[PDB]
């Protein structure tokens, strides 16, 4: 826990769209701003979720520093939203902060994924394909999160993602792209 | 001296359907002759479409319609009932200006209000109104979503004369009839979002549109008096007024606003509820539906 860049926000009510209806936006206009923009010193956390209730935002958490993350408060990407959010600045963190785990990972749920890999890999067909396949092992991974409707269809897909335990030890350095820690001690302040 | 057993009042600004189609920029000008969008299904079996490679560009067509006197109402049972709103109607015209609606109807026509998901990740919008007579336009304008911000009302220099000419409009000092359209920028290769019905996208035949009752919601964003907390911004105006969106529903009529006690109050007894209550009650005199026994 060497950086000390905390940047607070709050949120900001709309009525043409719902918690799904602003957070795919934001799976929109957070990913390619850290993929084609980029940027190994800038992320984000998740230190104040939930696993029933399925908190999923609720504040301004991210993870900057003086160079890296200092274009998060004069940035024209982010613009948009003035009728439905805001955000802040970073500030003077203390010597004694915490770190939370999160993780920006893909969880698998195919019952059938066996046979479309066996396809191309294996030749068995729907027919006999229930003698060994996992039938009930590819479980899925309910959490509260936006519903991005790819190409398949414009319903609202679950956005799946595992939490993680809280140790007072931090690491410094670099994570996975969405921010999820792929390694590193995420930040929860 | 009681309620009213049937009520049915007239709409105001209604639009048309709002159809979807391309282009592209510098040809902006000449989009009388302009190409639309294509609507297809791909693997359930639900609707999905999108723009070509050529083009950010996505346009909005749609017309206006004010009639003017619209306190007069249309549909009751008690004489006497149009003998005790006469005066109530009549004293809430005559000692001020409908300005104040006026404002709030035209900046969500001159904002991005009517644009609700057509700028979820955009860069720069530019809207243009006709204000047409005949066969021509006369008194054009092109407006900007930029700089006046989506939750306040913070007027400007465009403002003041739409705001009066609609304000003729709606209390019978002239018909107006305006034409609001827009041109988006959205992505090259990027899926739209058009209506449905109660998957399948709303498909008008060979286009793609969304109908009267979002834009005839949209323009008419005028509940900032909505009693819990103000820093949020505006939503739009209904008795019993419930959103899905925001989820809580503001205005509960177990304490007094709600539309159908202080509507007993305003209009019957002669006694007022609050200066901050009273285009909100026009409003939902603009809006209309059967307010029965």
């Amino acid at each position: 826990m060497a950086m000390d860049h905390y940047l607070d926000i709050r949120l900001r009510p709309d009525p043409e769209f719902p918690p799904a209806q602003l957070m795919s936006v934001l799976f929109g206009k957070l990913h390619q701003a850290l993929v084609a923009q980029g940027g190994d010193r800038i992320g984000v956390s998740f230190p104040d979720l939930d696993e029933s209730r399925s908190r999923l935002g609720e504040r301004l958490r991210i993870h900057a520093s003086a160079d890296d993350l200092r274009a998060l408060l004069a940035r024209p990407w982010l613009e948009g939203l003035r009728d439905h959010l805001q955000f802040g600045e970073p500030a003077v963190v203390p010597h004694p902060t915490p770190y939370r785990q999160v993780s920006r990972v893909q969880a698998k749920s195919n019952p059938e994924r066996l046979r479309r890999r066996l396809m191309r890999r294996h030749d068995l067909s729907e027919e006999e394909a229930r003698k060994r396949i996992p039938d009930t092992v590819a479980r899925a991974l309910d959490l509260p999160f936006v519903t991005l409707r790819s190409q398949s269809t414009g319903q609202h897909f679950r956005l799946f993602i595992r939490h993680g335990p809280l140790q007072v030890t931090a690491e410094e350095g670099g994570f996975t792209c969405y921010g999820l820690s792929k390694g590193g001690f995420v930040p929860w302040f | 001296l009681s309620t009213a057993s049937v009520l049915a009042f007239e709409r105001k600004l209604d639009p048309s359907d709002a159809l979807m189609s391309a282009g592209a920029w510098a040809q902006r000008d000449a989009s009388q002759e302009w190409p639309a969008v294509t609507v297809r299904e791909k693997s359930q079996t639900v609707d999905v479409a999108n723009l070509p490679s050529d083009a950010d560009t996505l346009k909005v067509r749609f017309t206006l319609r004010v009639l003017g006197g619209a306190g007069t109402p249309s549909a009751c049972n008690d004489a006497a009932y149009r003998d005790k709103l006469l005066q109530t109607v009549a004293t809430y015209v005559n000692d001020q200006g409908f300005a104040e609606l006026a404002r709030r109807y035209a900046h969500n026509l001159a904002n991005a209000r009517f644009l609700w998901r057509n700028r979820v990740g955009a860069e720069a919008v530019e809207v243009r109104i006709n204000h047409i007579r005949q066969g021509e336009v006369a008194r054009a304008w092109r407006f900007d979503a930029l700089a006046i911000g989506l939750r306040d009302f913070k007027a400007d220099a465009e403002l003041d004369a739409l705001a009066e000419l609609i304000a003729s409009g709606l209390s019978g000092s002239g018909h107006v009839l305006l034409e609001v359209v827009a041109f988006a920028r959205i992505g090259d290769g990027q899926e739209v979002f058009p209506s449905q019905e109660l998957k399948t996208l709303y498909s008008v035949r060979d286009a793609a549109a969304i109908h009267s009752q979002k834009i005839g919601n949209a323009l008419r964003t005028i509940d900032t008096w909505y009693p819990d907390e103000d820093g949020l911004g505006p939503i739009a105006v209904e008795p019993y007024g419930s959103v899905t969106s925001q989820g809580k529903a503001y205005r509960q009529p177990k304490q007094k606003l709600d539309f159908y006690t202080l509507l007993d109050n305003w209009v019957l007894r002669d006694e007022a509820p609050a200066v901050e209550q009273q285009h909100y009650v026009i409003a939902n005199l603009i809006r209309g539906g059967v307010f029965g026994e």
